[PDB]
């Protein structure tokens, strides 16, 4: 229903907030003192609709079709946190399968030989999830990244990973902020946090910058060292500079970091890497420069993009095999369940705003 | 190939066979001979079968010192990891005598850590089995480095988790 | 910007002293669609966590939410003040009345703003002022403009032993 | 001997200098049947357990388990430092040509013993010195003798405040 002026707030301090389509509005100033103010004309669903808080603001975590779905949402969402911050979220233990499913090996052959075909990151995450039973929030909203539950041997864990479908799967403002906050919740109540990676950097773009991409792109890794539930990171693929380190990487506290050989763990891109490290090697021998500043991007990526570099460093405790990523969560998860690990005292930390 | 997606997988179970096979052939076959078991061959004893998860598999060293960086093999001489035993958590770190005599380098020492760091956080004993012949001399200091945030470890846990020595 | 600012002086024990006279959130979509909200929130957030001595001076306009925001008692501010030139009111006489005064209002289209703007007087008269908030203590004080500082300074001199902690948890949950 | 003194300097809140200069440990059939192994294992653990403020200097001698035993910063120590006369190295010369340089030394069993003694010098005149351990931040730096009361005091000036714990734990479990 109605949620205006001050109201709106109670609703932003709360985790997650559901809303229905057009059943429902927020918004802080009415949509007509708005015009006698400025002169913009909005109705208001457009204002402070569903639709428009579910993918514009990010002040929503769900739209459903009428408030029964609405219902049965928040009641999903219930079952994979505990009752509060005393104890561990409810369960409904299950041994798994221990050996290699016909499901497994479908990741085999995922991940495309093409450096730029995309992949459905969801596909990677229903074959971790018991039942590929995946509950998704604010899926319309910075749609670059998923963010959501599922359970692995019937206990609750949260999700984070890059979704390459959407803008190549990019770090940007509206992707650092959703995850970040997601992650302290999950963090908040005990919540173990699974996070796929495959990321190439960061959107290029005055906006993102003059925006505060640096106050807000921190969200993102405060939420994750922070952190103290079990922290288990899949790489599998993508993995330049800062959006490695941004991406629950073991150098944030990271428990388990696995990695797949289709995998690419580097400080940047080999085509922009060369054009720094040989500058000079590239500019003598005019004679066939391009033939030559080609040929080094190819020795590169086939001898810095992939995981082993990081795997020798340790960086990556262990480079697996695709199919073989979810018996590695859930055979990881067991040991890390017990993982006792706290920040030093403070009031409270002092997140970037 | 090596630039699809078949090849780069075809390329880890390459790497995965040097890996548990770093020492010589020769090196295993005298540890045999004296009746001692291959670094590996005492974790599978050890913990419950397919339940062990090695950690730092492929990881190297990075000493140049004495031209060492012609000999990297993976896992640096020791192989650690966490399993279970008996259904219960523990971790482990099997030191391989079919690698430089199973001394003590930086690479070698961070790993034994890694695990220690691990086996604390998450509160489960430390099974260390020993076959160090001394510290790799060739990185001098580096390795007496290793063993001291090792030391460190075993103080600060003594007592909070069971650390169990395997000498053999 | 504030709300970084009042969380950075909390970590470190440093009291907040804080001077009102906001009339309400600047109108625009463009806010809404930048989720104003949860960035908004986060204003109060800092406040309600804080727990360093917290002093409210309110030294004219203040309405709404924005009252609500600017440390008010409902907060946790321990002392808040206010001048008689303050203004503590759920909103704006005008805006006020031409929702209070509907039904009130059409009837007479001869004079339809004689009763309007008069109606207004009444308002800005009888509640746009302080003493309705401080009747029942949202307010400590209405005091003398000129004795902000004496009350800030014996004020702070009580707080400094101010003793508050929130329940026990890893971290919070601030809007991010 | 020291062992029990760390401790109890730690148990007391009283911070630990030490000077080192230590060549290894004393050689000896009878040590090794005694208990060296465990007896001698204390002093580390009372170093690594101390939370205190540990200031180690290193006046000459620093080697193998020798080095890490006196109070090196592998252990804990807040600030390690190294006068210009420090041998901070894995073990002596002497030794560390015998199995470095084996069958470079074999050849020519006539000129050997020279191809030894100038192996020895080119070894220690390049790794038995503090600046290896300097490259590493094993030691915080390598000072002036001169400096040493300076260093010590502008030093336990910053270290009284420092704040240190073990895991919790009914008590740890020392060798005996």
């Amino acid at each position: 229903g109605p949620c205006a002026g001050g109201a709106v707030y109670s609703p932003a301090i709360t985790d997650f907030t559901v809303m229905v389509d057009q059943t429902s509005h927020m918004f802080i100033t009415g949509p007509d003192v708005i015009k006698t103010v400025t002169g913009e004309d909005v109705g208001f669903e457009e204002l402070g609709g569903a639709r428009t808080h579910n993918s514009t603001s990010g002040v929503a975590h769900h739209m459903a079709g009428d408030e029964k779905d609405a219902v049965e949402y928040v009641k999903q969402l219930l079952s994979y946190l505990p009752s509060n911050n005393l104890s561990e979220p409810p369960a409904f233990p299950e041994e798994a399968d221990l050996a290699v499913t016909d499901e497994d090996a479908e990741l085999d052959t995922i991940v495309p030989d093409s450096a730029n075909q995309p992949y459905d990151m969801h596909s990677v995450i229903e074959h971790v999830l018991d039942d590929a039973e995946f509950f998704e929030t604010q899926p319309l909203f910075a749609p670059n990244i998923l963010t959501g539950f599922g359970r692995v041997e019937g206990r609750p864990v949260g999700i984070v990973a890059n979704q390459p479908m959407q803008f190549a799967g990019c770090l940007d403002i509206t992707a650092s902020e959703k995850a970040a906050r997601f992650v302290r919740t999950c963090d908040a109540f005990n919540v173990p946090v699974l996070t796929f990676v495959d990321v190439p950097g960061f959107l290029p773009g005055v906006d993102q910058e003059h925006d505060g991409i640096i106050r807000r792109g921190a969200k993102l890794i405060f939420a994750y060292a922070e952190a103290t539930v079990p922290l288990i990171t899949v790489i599998t693929r993508k993995a330049f500079g800062g959006a490695y380190i941004v991406m629950g990487s073991k150098h944030l506290g990271a428990d388990l970091n696995l990695a797949w050989p289709t995998a690419q763990i580097a400080v940047m891109g080999a085509q922009g890497a060369v054009n720094i490290l040989h500058r000079r090697t590239i500019a003598d021998a005019g004679d066939d420069a391009e033939a030559t500043r080609a040929r080094l991007i190819q020795e590169y990526e086939d001898a810095l993009l992939n995981p082993y570099t990081a795997a020798e460093r340790g960086y990556v405790d262990a480079v697996i095999m695709p199919s073989d990523t979810r018996r590695h969560i859930v055979r990881g998860l067991r040991q890390l369940r017990t993982k006792r690990e706290s920040l030093p005292p403070k009031k409270h930390g002092n997140i970037p705003l | 190939d090596i630039h699809t997606t078949a090849g780069k997988l075809a390329d880890l179970r390459r790497r995965i066979e040097e890996a548990t096979h770093a020492g010589s052939a020769r090196a295993v076959e005298k540890q045999h001979a004296k009746g001692k078991l291959t670094a590996r061959e005492r974790i599978d004893l050890l913990l419950d079968e397919g339940s062990f998860v090695e950690l730092d598999e492929f990881a190297r060293h990075r000493s140049t010192n004495f031209g060492l960086d012609a000999n990297r093999p993976y896992g640096d001489g020791v192989v650690t990891g966490y399993g279970t035993v008996d259904g219960r958590p523990v971790a482990v770190f099997s030191q391989d005598f079919t690698v430089f005599g199973g001394a003590l380098g930086e690479v070698y020492g961070q790993k034994i850590v890694k695990v220690m760091d691990f086996a604390l956080k998450t509160g489960c004993p430390v099974v260390g089995i020993n076959d160090s012949g001394g510290a790799r001399i060739q990185e001098g200091v580096a390795s007496l480095g290793a063993y001291g945030e090792i030391f460190r470890r075993n103080t600060h846990a003594s007592g909070v988790i069971p650390q169990i020595s395997l000498v053999v």
